[PDB]
RNA sequence: UAAACGCUGAAAGCAUCUAAGUGUGAAGCCCACCUCAAGAUGAGAUUUCCCAUUUCUUUAAGAAAGUAAGACCCCUGAGAG
RNA sequence: CACCUCGAUGUCGGCUCGUCGCAUCCUGGGGCUGUAGUCGGUCCCAAGGGUUGGGCUGUUCGCCCAUUAAAGCGGCACGCGAGCUGGGUUCAGAACGUCGUGAGACAGUUCGGUCCCUAUCCGUCGCGGGCGUUGGAAAUUUGAGAGGAGCUGUCCUUAGUA
């Protein structure tokens, strides 16, 4: 019958969680908050639009690396000029800035397309309790159960 | 549907596969298709079928 | 320090030990002794 | 420690105990704080310097009342200095070349003259090909890479617009200053063509 | 045979202060404290203080151990205090302490300049002994090997700074 | 931080650079020095300037038509090409 | 071995340009020493930089001369010929030794012998136009990120001391 629902641009309405990273595994937080902005959690997802909710992160600064990680687990990234490797551990970057350790884990779940970069976009991470988007009266979400 | 019915099963307090479960041992065999278009439009009665389910699962 | 895959006690006061995963022959008598596995 | 003056060109000097050593001589009218930037206001610390009073006809509105605050014509220079202490400056405040003494070392930062389009050769000092023998190479840049990538890796350098960069020579030496004529002589030579703009500085290695 | 298990007495008027962490100890000496773990609990008597682990898995006996070991060498320093003594030996090596400064003659084309934390003090009885003497045996230790690293024993002729009594091995040297 | 050397320290009454705790340590790593750099579509920040016009459609983030601040065309050129 | 290429994938050496690996030649740190000292030996960490000018030979290689802190070993189609050379090797000429009855040939030498191509795309080095950056403009700017640079001798003094 061709009846399937499919959800336009706009239509829905985009939420705005918090969710506290303190101790929780890196990558699990990930996961969870890939997830939620990608809409997979409401049952108005459709594959070809954007219908996740924004997510901010807060305390990204005690994020939860387990094992060796801290120092071992190392990011890198090629300058494209001859022998530009450059390397820095998740410790490190934990340490000094958070916030792209967060982002780089939740890029590398969500599709790399247009799409998924601009849900991307919808990520916001602070190290530290505290951000400035009160004005979208963001609700928290508890991800204790979720990991 | 799949992806959809896990998400309103989720909402109500079921993971997909559980749900699928439940309806199978409570005979329901309305097919995933239906299932999805209850769970975007008529959230009631897709709870109602997600009660069954868990009351099936009980049992 | 004899950096070697086969370490071994070499006389009654060598003492074998790991120290961050390594193992280790550290003998107090015979700095020759001193060992690491690598 | 800085101050903004114009490339007037070079000469020599002769020291105490007859040594010769050759001076460039930087002239410098007052520079004017136009600005004085904070961590409140703007994150980091710093002034705003104006130098060389422009035609006014040569001048914008917005630009005049850039200007207005320090009460002062028209610059046709405007640099920000860091690492100095915001404290002994305000909008308004002058700077001469008084504020150098003669022996002082300091980071001399030009735009280096302009060759235009350049080979290899001249650009990057790079080897001439025999010149006989059969030669068919004299003035080539070598070969672009092996043949594996299936590409040429970045900076392989090439023919190309030269010079016209921003050039910093560090450790010059303040031979002389003559406040009456705003003059500053600079042992050695400064990047830039002359009439250019030039930018004293205290040494940072100091 | 167990460090965990030896009880830990406070001789003269030594106190103790607890708290969920950082356990502090008191007395003529002065004061420490040190972060202790959570899981090794601490019974404490009039002067006896005793230290209990839960179970006897390897983790719980080596923590055990280790803040039993940590509770005693507390006490000690603020109690007595520790003391490492350097016997420096050369032909010209000398020690001059100018209050918490302390210089060494040893050799070097320059003399070498030791500075105590405020925990830490040197006696310098003689020209040719030193004494590091401090409250935190952790303290004492670190400050004196960084004494005796200045100018480590040599085996041929005994040269350098040595800890008291510490054997040295000597070679004959043709 | 590497190799290396520790301090304190148990597991293992001892010993022990380690498990917890804590330090020294290389032309190497991150800075430091020089240059580029907000198309960094995450497109940042600061100072200053202009000022809310007109007409028709429609409540339109509408359309066009004069401009303001400003910029360019054109022209004389070089320290630029 | 015979899997791509025989309706063509150009072969040695050199030049130009480099880049990468570390099993490190020098410089840096360190353990052991049959390490007195000055020298060293061996091993460990270390690839940041540097690591030569000639005689002979087509040469690589190698020997030699003279230096240097050092004169590293390798990969990149034994890197690099639509970037260069073409001395050697594989054309046609000719000759020597040798084999053949012979035309000829090498189990070998020697003299001489055409190296074409206007860059479409990607890539690389430079320079503009458009639009964006959410009112329109003039300036000054933070720095996410990126590149550059990174070497080393000798002498003096400490001290003719340890
Ligand atoms: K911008
Ligand atoms: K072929
Ligand atoms: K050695
Ligand atoms: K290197
Ligand atoms: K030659
Ligand atoms: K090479
Ligand atoms: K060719
Ligand atoms: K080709
Ligand atoms: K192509
Ligand atoms: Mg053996
Ligand atoms: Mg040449
Ligand atoms: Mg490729
Ligand atoms: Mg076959
Ligand atoms: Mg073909
Ligand atoms: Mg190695
Ligand atoms: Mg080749
Ligand atoms: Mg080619
Ligand atoms: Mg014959
Ligand atoms: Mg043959
Ligand atoms: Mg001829
Ligand atoms: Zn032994």
């Amino acid at each position: 019958m061709r009846t399937t629902y499919m959800a336009k641009a706009g239509e829905v309405e985009r939420k705005w969680y918090v969710v506290d990273a303190t101790d929780v595994p890196l990558g699990r937080l990930s996961a969870v908050v890939a997830s939620v902005l990608r809409g997979k959690n409401k049952p108005t997802f459709t594959p070809h639009v954007d219908t996740g909710d924004f997510v901010i992160v807060i305390n990204a600064d005690k994020v939860k690396l387990t094992g060796k990680k801290a120092t071992d687990k190392i990011y890198y990234r090629h300058s494209m000029y001859p022998g530009g490797l450059k390397s820095v551990t998740a410790g490190e970057l934990r340490d000094k800035n958070s916030r792209r350790l967060i982002e780089t884990s939740v890029k590398g779940m969500l599709p790399k397309n247009t799409l998924g970069r601009k849900q991307f976009t919808k990520l916001n991470v602070y190290g530290g309790a505290e951000h400035p988007h009160a004005a979208q009266q963001p609700e928290v979400l508890d991800i204790t159960n979720l990991i | 549907w799949i992806a959809r019915i896990n998400a309103a099963a989720r909402m109500n307090g079921l993971s997909y596969s559980k749900l699928m479960h439940g309806l199978k041992l409570a005979e329901i065999d309305i097919n995933r298709k239906m299932l999805a278009d209850l769970a975007v439009n008529d959230a009631a009665a897709f709870t109602a079928l997600a009660e069954q389910a868990k009351d099936a699962l009980s049992k | 320090m004899k950096v070697r895959p086969s370490v071994k006690p070499m006389c009654e006061h060598c003492k074998v030990i790991r120290r961050k995963g390594r193992v280790m022959v550290i003998c107090p008598a015979n700095p020759k002794h001193k060992q690491r596995q690598g | 420690k800085g101050i903004l003056g114009k490339k007037v060109g070079m000469t020599q000097i002769f020291t105490e105990s007859g040594e010769l050593i050759p001076v460039t001589v930087v002239e410098a009218t007052p520079n004017v704080v136009l600005q004085v930037k904070t961590v409140e206001t703007d994150g980091y610390e710093a002034i705003q310097v104006g130098y060389q009073d422009k035609r006014e006809v040569l001048s914008n509105k917005p630009a005049k009342g850039h200007v207005a605050k320090a009460n002062t014509a028209p610059k046709r220079f405007i640099k920000e200095f860091k690492n100095v202490e915001l404290g002994e400056y305000e909008v308004g405040k002058e700077i001469k070349v008084d504020v150098f003494q003669a022996g002082d070392v300091v980071d001399v930062t030009g735009t280096t003259k302009g060759k235009g389009f350049q080979g290899a050769i001249k650009r990057h000092g790079q080897s001439r090909g025999p010149m006989s023998h059969g030669s068919r190479y004299h003035r080539r840049p070598g070969s672009m890479g092996p043949v594996a990538p299936n590409r040429v890796f970045k900076n392989k350098r090439l023919a190309g617009r030269m010079g016209g960069d921003r050039v910093t020579i560090q450790n010059l030496e303040v031979v002389k200053v003559d406040v009456e004529r705003n003059v500053i002589l600079i042992k050695g030579n400064i990047p830039g063509a002359k009439k250019s703009l030039i930018t004293i500085k205290s040494a940072v290695k100091a | 045979s167990r460090i965990g298990n030896k009880v830990v007495v406070l001789p003269a008027g030594v106190e103790i202060k607890q708290d969920g962490n950082n356990i502090t100890v008191k007395g003529p000496k002065g004061e420490l404290t040190r972060e202790f773990s959570s899981d090794i609990k601490m019974n404490i008597e009039g002067n006896e203080v005793t230290f209990i682990r839960p179970n006897d898995s390897k983790e719980m006996k080596t923590i055990h151990g280790t803040t039993r070991a940590n509770f005693n060498n507390m006490v000690v320093g603020v109690s007595e205090g520790f003391q490492k003594a350097l016997e420096l030996i050369g032909v010209g090596y000398r020690a001059q302490v100018q209050g918490n400064k302390l210089t060494l003659n040893v050799g070097y084309s320059h003399p070498v300049e030791m500075t105590a934390p405020e925990g830490v003090t040197f006696e310098v009885p003689a020209n040719t002994q030193v004494i590091v003497k401090g409250i935190n045996k952790e303290v004492v230790g670190e400050l004196a090997a960084n004494i005796r690293g200045v100018r480590p024993p040599e085996p041929y002729k005994g040269k350098g700074i040595r800890y008291v009594g510490e054997f040295v091995r000597r070679k004959e040297g043709k």
